[PDB]
């Protein structure tokens, strides 16, 4: 992993964030990380992988470019001193971010939402027969 | 009765935690697989599941056994307490209230999204005082009656 992969990362990133907002919709993330080249790439199917990555999400369900990079990077390297060193290094080189949930909590939120939705639909069906 | 999307998710989750590529996960790994799927069963619930169908005591589960276990657990519809607990994830204060606007967002942003027609009727039925607030413990009691 070297400049080639990171250079590739932001070239790919620009296609997904043309206005250079530094954020991408969570709904586009699976496509984004699938599109990268190896090793940073996480090939499809990757939805549960991305959940397990526990990425911070900000209002409007967006995820910052660096959180993704670091996660993809740590995925290949591991929790090492170099990884820690590289991250801090990269953040400085890269340099409002406020997390309201994470991809991991969000999957549980989806499950809870579905319980509610199904109960409401059942309620509507029961009402219409009585 | 499991949906195709669910099977793909289960396959990805299971394979993701099958450390050895052995086709089997460990019973201890089961809770983590389930959390990767958004399910948060308690240790007691997890033990009940782990205990059933790991008769041999080997400590592993293969994907057929997981599907069967998964299919059983999810098919039975949710109790009122479960539904109440589902609301609580969205209640920032744990006070039994969620704003109607927040409820509307969750309902249409996640999951088996409510249609415009459905969410509007939900809010009519839930915000009984027209004060922008939903006491969901009352609303779940109404909705499950
Ligand atoms: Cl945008
Ligand atoms: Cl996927
Ligand atoms: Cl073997
Ligand atoms: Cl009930």
């Amino acid at each position: 992993l070297g400049e080639d992969d990171f250079e590739m990362f932001y070239e790919t990133w620009e296609k997904f964030d043309p206005d250079a907002t530094q954020f991408i919709a969570y709904s586009r993330l699976s496509d984004f990380v699938d599109t990268l080249q190896e090793p940073l790439r996480i090939a499809k199917p990757n939805k549960i992988k991305l959940i397990t990555l526990d990425l911070p999400m900000v209002p409007g369900d967006k995820i910052h470019c660096l959180d993704i990079l670091f996660a993809l990077t740590k995925e290949v390297l591991g929790d090492s001193g170099e990884m820690d060193a590289l991250k801090q290094t990269m953040e400085e080189k890269f340099m409002s971010y406020e997390p309201i949930t994470t991809t991991l909590k969000r999957k549980h939120e989806e499950v809870c939402a579905i319980k509610i939705q199904r109960a409401y639909r059942r309620h509507l069906l029961q009402r219409s027969m009585k | 009765q499991l949906t195709e999307e669910q099977i793909a998710e289960f396959k990805e989750a299971f394979s993701l935690f099958d450390k050895d590529g052995d086709g089997t996960i460990t019973t201890k790994e089961l809770g983590t697989v389930m959390r990767s799927l958004g399910q948060n069963p308690t240790e007691a619930e997890l033990q009940d599941m782990i205990n059933e169908v790991d008769a041999d005591g080997n400590g592993t589960i293969d994907f057929p056994e997981f599907l069967t276990m998964m299919a059983r657990k999810m098919k039975d519809t949710d109790s009122e307490e479960e539904i109440r607990e589902a609301f609580r994830v969205f209640d920032k204060d744990g006070n039994g209230y969620i704003s109607a606007a927040e409820l509307r967002h969750v309902m249409t942003n996640l999951g088996e999204k409510l249609t415009d027609e459905e969410v509007d009727e939900m809010i009519r039925e839930a915000d009984i005082d027209g004060d922008g607030q939903v006491n969901y413990e009352e609303f779940v009691q109404m909705m499950t009656a």
